[PDB]
Parts: structure tokens; C-alpha cells; sequence
């Protein structure tokens, strides 16, 4: 039946083609220079990468927060 | 003898140690958990190339260079649809890195040899 109000979407998954090159930086020797700081959490050892904000680090699945 | 490769890719998906995928590839490399990377080639990836053979030369990762991508989608097999018959329609994967656990297999053996040469 007819409502009111107009409806609410939901939200859309921003999907990235090769979002992997991002994270590093090539050298050009066959060395690496990682740009994003690495999560110091027990879970993750050394692999797993912090998102780079505007004004604070912070980690997905472990949930760890750094603020400067 | 890359029928060999096919045996320790079996072995990988069986055992299931083989941590595929480029983002899987970057987490198992960083944790240091890599012995072989299988790789397709002349495709339209020219900064990307030169970033996982830089992953590669990073620290103790041997290469296998394989031509195709969907060859080695094909090889993995992500979308084989009638088996009893020819596959549909399946993806072309770029970087494997396979971890045999099972190792005890006569192929792995032989590919060492050739990793020694």
C-alpha cells in the first residue's frame, strides 16, 4: 500500500579495483617502502594494516584505536 | 613437469594451505608463512607486476611464471561448472601462494630439485 514518508536506501559498498598497490610503495630494487602502520595487536602479528585517517589510526577486526 | 605443480596444487587445495589471493598474498608473506607463489604474465598490469615480484624479493619467496590467468584459474579451478564436460566460464586469477602441509607427495620433491638447480 501507499506510505508517506519517501524510502530509506541502504548503504553501498564503496568496492575498489586492486586496492592492494595502495598499501605499499615498489622500490626500484626489489625492496618495499609500507606507507601504513601495521597493527601491534595479539591477533594479527605483523601482516594485517591500520586505515591512515585524517586525524587518527585504526584497525578493523581487533577494533584499536590511535588518536595523534 | 607442470603436471607436478597440478599434484602440489591438489595437495594445497585438499590439505587447504594454499592462502590465494593477492590481499591473502600480502598477509602471508608479511607472516611469513610462503614456500611457493604460482603468477600469469603479458597482461595489462605493468605497476602491479613489479609490486608482487618486489613482495617476492622481499625475503626467502621462490616465483613460478606461468603466460595465462585464466590457464591458471582454469588449473585451481574457481568456476568449474560440469566437470563431466568442459568448464563454463572461469575467473583469471593473478598470484597463489600455496602452503603444502600434507607435504609427503612425490611432485614437491622434484620441483625443490628444480628450485636447487
Amino acid at each position: 500500500k501507499s506510505y508517506t514518508t519517501p524510502k530509506k536506501n541502504k548503504h553501498k559498498r564503496k568496492k575498489v579495483k586492486l586496492a592492494v598497490l595502495k598499501y605499499y610503495k615498489v622500490d626500484e630494487n626489489g625492496k618495499i617502502s609500507r606507507l601504513r602502520r601495521e597493527c601491534p595487536s595479539d591477533e594479527c602479528g605483523a601482516g594485517v594494516f591500520m586505515a591512515s585517517h585524517f586525524d587518527r589510526h585504526y584497525c578493523g577486526k581487533c577494533c584499536l584505536t590511535y588518536c595523534f | 613437469v607442470n603436471t607436478a605443480l597440478q599434484e602440489v596444487l591438489k595437495t594445497a587445495l585438499i590439505h587447504d594451505g594454499l592462502a590465494r589471493g593477492i590481499r591473502e598474498a600480502a598477509k602471508a608473506l608479511d607472516k611469513r608463512q610462503a614456500h611457493l607463489c604460482v603468477l600469469a604474465s603479458n597482461c595489462d598490469e605493468p605497476m602491479y607486476v613489479k609490486l608482487v615480484e618486489a613482495l617476492c624479493a622481499e625475503h626467502q619467496i621462490n616465483l613460478i611464471k606461468v603466460d595465462d590467468n585464466k590457464k591458471l584459474g582454469e588449473w585451481v579451478g574457481l568456476c568449474k561448472i560440469d566437470r563431466e564436460g568442459k568448464p563454463r566460464k572461469v575467473v583469471g586469477c593473478s598470484c597463489v601462494v600455496v602452503k603444502d602441509y600434507g607435504k609427503e607427495s612425490q611432485a614437491k620433491d622434484v620441483i625443490e630439485e628444480y628450485f636447487k638447480c
